[PDB]
C-alpha cells in the first residue's frame, strides 16, 4: 500500500 | 500581462523544473499517478491534487490573481505529500529539499 | 556539420536529458561526484568516466567522428556503472533503464 | 562505502 517511486515507470 | 511579483514567481517554477533539482523534484513534476502506483486511496485522502505542471499551466493561462495564490499552490503541492506519506518516505524528504528551495526563493521576492 | 546519423543520436541525446526520464536519468546528468558521494575509490575502479553532460559537449564540439563513436561514449557511461556498483544497487536499475531507452532509439535509427 | 544517491545533494 506504501508509494513505490520507482513504479512509476 | 504578468505582474512583477508573478514574474519572480514564473521564474521560481522554472527553476524547480531544471534539471538542477531532477533529483529530488522529479516526483511533482506531473500529477501523481495514483493508476502507475496502484494508489487506490490517493484520490481519497488528497481531495486536491497538485503539481507543477499544472502550477505552470496556470502561470501560463494567467490564473492566478497574486503571488500569494502561486504560493498557495505550490505549498498545497507539498501539503499533499506530507499528508498521504509516511514521514519517513524518501518522496517526503524530496518534498522537503524542493521546498527549502522554494521558500528561499520565494522570501528573497523583491 | 553533422551526419543525418549524428543529428540523429544528438536527438537521442535530447531526449535521454528529458524530463519524461528524469527519474531514472539524473544521475547521468552530470559527472558522478565523488566528493559529494564520498566514492574515495571511484576514480580508481573507473578509469574513463562519462556522462550526458559529457557527451553533449563532445557532441556540440562535433568531436564525435561518426554514430559509432557516440553510442561508444553511452554505452562506457552505462558500463562505469555496472562496473563500480553492486548489482542490486537502484542506481544499477536506473542506468538499465536508461540504457533501454538508449538501445531502442538506437537500433532504430534510418 | 555504498553509493548513496540522496547524498548527491
Amino acid at each position: 500500500h506504501r508509494x513505490v517511486l520507482r513504479d512509476n515507470y | 500581462k504578468l505582474s512583477e511579483h508573478l514574474r519572480y514567481c514564473d521564474s521560481i517554477l522554472r527553476e524547480m523544473l531544471s534539471k538542477k533539482h531532477a533529483a529530488y523534484a522529479w516526483p511533482f513534476y506531473k500529477p501523481v499517478d495514483a493508476e502507475a502506483l496502484e494508489l487506490h486511496d490517493y484520490h481519497d485522502i488528497i481531495k486536491h491534487p497538485m503539481d507543477l505542471s499544472t502550477v505552470k499551466r496556470k502561470m501560463d493561462g494567467r490564473e492566478y490573481p497574486d503571488a500569494q495564490g502561486f504560493a498557495a499552490d505550490v505549498r498545497l503541492m507539498f501539503s499533499n505529500c506530507y499528508k498521504y506519506n509516511p514521514p519517513d518516505h524518501e518522496v517526503v524528504a524530496m518534498a522537503r529539499k524542493l521546498q527549502d528551495v522554494f521558500e528561499m526563493r520565494f522570501a528573497k521576492m523583491p
